[PDB]
């Protein structure tokens, strides 16, 4: 398991314009 | 250079309404989040909310919900946060803090912060101060030294001057920060530490004044006939 | 969820510097650091538990497992001291932040406040208000908290404390409110403020005494 990308997921968001 | 600026000072009522804003400057600013956050003089910080602008997602602590709002507008690079009913609970410093999108290419924190927008709440007009005697008892002596003082209570707005025998004694005098009462008017106190054996030979007068209320008192302090 | 961090903390110059944040099994998730000083906006010191930004200083370094996450400053500088929060993401819709630490780089010895306790003057009983003034001088670090007393019971209401500020003699002063009714102070007992600092607390109790 990925600790940073799992913590990650809760605020990612693409690069949208 | 990356940087985040925010709008000036405000002073309002308690019921108006306010937007403050956050201009990000140096970088592309639909693709970081912005967070505002709260922190009352003297507290901790406290978070409130976070907007994406890319595609404008927002999201508040349930605390919040209701009580505030975050915005956003991509064509001038501003993030805003906006109360309809102010009330003096909202007094406080609010900073703007840009968060990464979740990914590594980028630092996923609050990597960049704005210097901060005061918002003073407040229905007080202005008022003079009340001065009271803090006398030196039997109990406060303790090898040879007495502290007395003054109570400068219930007045807006700040600052208060504060000197003793006008001005003749310094030495042991420490006055204390303002704080704010819950009925918006300002108190704060002087404190003199003396030697116990001259509080019969030496008087000892405090000298108040508020200048924006035009408040001059002289208050002697004196040891209570117990 | 809270994260909890410890009021103050005080270590000597040239040592490490250690700020402890506790948080529900805090070591599942990602814990960052920010550092203030009064008066200015906070500062990213460390991020993703362990990461340093370009221009921190390799002094600092995070760690984070079980319940605990850490912020350590090795050599530990003058520069250094100031407020510390820890911070995390833990739900969707909740950024938590810690309680914040105040760190004070020693700078000379440690001492205990003196405490004076005035209880209300004629002069304010007849205006229909009453203060207790709890006044705390000559302490470092400049860190303390004041608890008020009725008759043991702890009160909270109408209590307003001032932010540790320092002296002549390079040694920190505060002050602590109690607002009363003057029904209240004839009605109870005693009063009683109590100073935490260091650990150590002081205790100083005042009465309606009738002269």
């Amino acid at each position: 398991r990925d600790k940073k990308q799992k913590a990650y997921a809760l605020f990612y968001r693409p690069d949208v314009v | 250079e990356v940087q985040l600026v925010q709008s000036g000072a405000e002073v309002k009522k308690p019921g108006e309404s306010l937007k403050i804003s956050c201009k990000g400057s140096g970088y592309r600013f639909p693709s970081s989040w912005i967070g505002w956050v709260r922190q009352v003089p003297g507290k901790g910080l406290e978070w409130m909310g976070i907007i994406y602008p890319g595609d404008g997602e927002t999201r508040y602590r349930a605390s919040f919900q209701g009580q505030v709002t975050i915005s956003a507008d991509q064509s001038s690079n501003t993030a805003y946060l906006q109360w309809s009913s102010l009330k003096a609970s909202d007094t406080a410093m609010y900073y703007c803090a840009r968060h990464g999108r979740g990914v590594r290419e980028v630092i996923n924190a609050f990597d960049i912060w704005g210097q901060g927008t005061m918002v003073t709440v407040s229905s007080a007009s202005t008022k003079g101060p009340s001065v009271f005697p803090l006398a030196p008892s039997s109990k406060s002596t303790s090898g040879g030294t007495a502290a007395l003082g003054c109570l400068v209570k219930d007045y807006f707005p700040e600052p208060v001057t504060v000197s003793w025998n006008s001005g003749a004694l310094t030495s042991g005098v420490h006055t204390f920060p303002a704080v704010l009462q819950s009925s918006g008017l300002y108190s704060l106190s002087s404190v003199v530490t003396v030697p116990s054996s001259s509080l019969g030979t030496q008087t000892y007068i405090c000298n108040v004044n508020h200048k924006p209320s035009n408040t001059k008192v002289d208050k002697k302090v004196e040891p209570k006939s117990c | 969820y809270e994260l909890t961090q410890p009021p103050s903390v005080s270590v000597a110059p040239g040592t490490t510097a250690t700020i402890t944040c506790g948080g529900v099994d805090i070591g599942s998730t990602l814990v960052h650091w920010y550092q203030q000083r009064p008066g200015q906006a906070p500062l990213l010191v460390i991020y993703d538990d362990s990461d340093r930004p370009s221009g921190i200083p390799e002094r600092f370094s995070g760690s984070n497992s079980g319940n605990m996450a850490t912020l350590t400053i090795s050599r530990v500088e003058a520069g250094d001291e100031a407020d510390y929060y820890c911070q995390v993401w833990h739900s969707t819709s909740a950024v938590i932040f810690g309680g914040g630490t105040k760190l004070t780089v020693l700078s000379q010895p440690k001492a205990a406040p003196s405490v004076t306790l005035f209880p209300p003057s004629s002069e304010e009983l007849q205006a229909n208000k009453a203060t207790l003034v709890c006044l705390i001088s000559d302490f470092y670090p400049g860190a303390v908290t004041v608890a008020w007393k009725a008759d043991s019971s702890p009160v909270k209401a109408g209590v307003e404390t001032t932010t540790p500020s320092k002296q002549s003699n390079n040694k920190y002063a505060a002050s602590s409110y109690l607002s009363l009714t003057p029904e209240q102070w004839k009605s109870h007992r005693s009063y009683s403020c109590q100073v935490t600092h260091e650990g150590s607390t002081v205790e100083k109790t005042v009465a309606p005494t009738e002269c």
